């Protein structure tokens, strides 16, 4: 995930 | 001359961090993707929530629009891409073949092709009509952080944690150019300028650079923001003044003068890393989105  | 972007709406509804926001080419819509496995569609001008599109088995890192604003493509950790009919919310195709997370995606201007980049270090070119993989490029030796077509679709630019930016001939899949820089900092984002002559590249050392890739020369650098750990989207803003727009890990939106490189605005209000920004195709409108502590999208308006 980009969010991580 | 400086812009005066001010907050107009805050859009809530994602249940995990937002990963990417994109304006439709006709300017009507903002699409957002999230770690919550969902795509959400919002009215670009009043922020009204329009719908939720679901079906991915894991989170989504990127989303992109077809030229006619009728289709979306999404890239997910479930190793697939999905092509969606926006009006019906139906999944038209599932594009399989990546062997790890799909991180980034884009239609070409024609919108008969999709390009994708993955943590499996490859770049894939897909046929929209059939959903078959047309080409697999061994593009990089580290995860691919961004992929983008130029304005005629003849070229693809890709970036990777390996420190490289590469320009590819779309028709043949051959690498036309590789950009190396100094001590090879990971490249977290890349995209063509609207004119297709320059590439903007973000590196995980708190730096953005504007390159002439044919000559191989960096013409501008933009600093003052924080980017060390996340693949943050950046943009050319061209509707009014010519700005460079980016998110930051200090929870702010940064706007620079493209020519002078000076910071002309810092947009305050998000409460986590601003992972994504997007610029409206016709109006001086910015969309921004943030990570787990925030989970919202903010729309901003400027007079120039």
């Amino acid at each position: 995930m980009r969010t991580a | 001359v400086k812009p005066n972007y001010a907050l107009k709406f805050t859009l809530a509804g994602h249940t995990k961090a937002v990963s990417s926001v994109k304006f439709s080419p006709n300017g009507e819509w903002l699409a957002s993707s999230s770690a919550d496995k969902l795509i959400k569609i919002w009215g670009a001008y009043d922020g009204k929530f329009e719908k939720t599109i679901s079906g991915h088995k894991l989170g989504i890192s990127d989303v992109a629009w077809s030229s006619d604003s009728n289709l979306l493509v999404s890239a997910s950790d479930d190793k697939t891409l999905k092509i969606w009919d926006v009006s019906s919310g139906k999944c038209l195709k599932t594009l399989k073949g990546h062997s790890n997370y799909v991180f980034c995606c884009n239609f070409n201007p024609q919108s008969n092709l999709i390009v994708s980049g993955s943590f499996d270090e490859s770049v894939r070119i897909w046929d929209v009509k059939t959903g078959k993989c047309l080409k697999t490029l061994p593009a990089h030796s580290d995860p691919v952080s961004a992929v983008h077509f130029n304005r005629d679709g003849s070229l693809i630019v890709s970036s990777s944690y390996d420190g490289l930016c590469r320009i590819w001939d779309t028709a043949s899949g051959q690498c036309l150019k590789t950009l190396i820089d100094d001590d090879n900092p990971p490249v977290s984002f890349v995209k063509f300028s609207p004119n297709g002559k320059y590439i903007l590249a973000a590196t995980l050392d708190n730096t953005l650079k504007l390159w002439d890739y044919s000559k191989g020369k960096c013409l501008k650098t933009y600093t003052g923001h924080k980017n060390e750990k996340y693949c943050i989207f950046a943009n050319f803003s061209v509707t009014g003044g010519k700005w460079i727009v980016s998110g930051s890990e200090d929870n702010l939106v940064y706007i620079w003068n493209l020519q002078t490189k000076e910071i002309v605005q810092k947009l305050q209000g998000h409460t986590d890393v601003v992972i994504s920004t997007a610029c409206h195709p016709t109006e001086n409108i910015i969309a921004s989105a943030a990570l787990e502590n925030d989970k919202t999208i903010k729309l901003w308006k400027s007079d120039c």
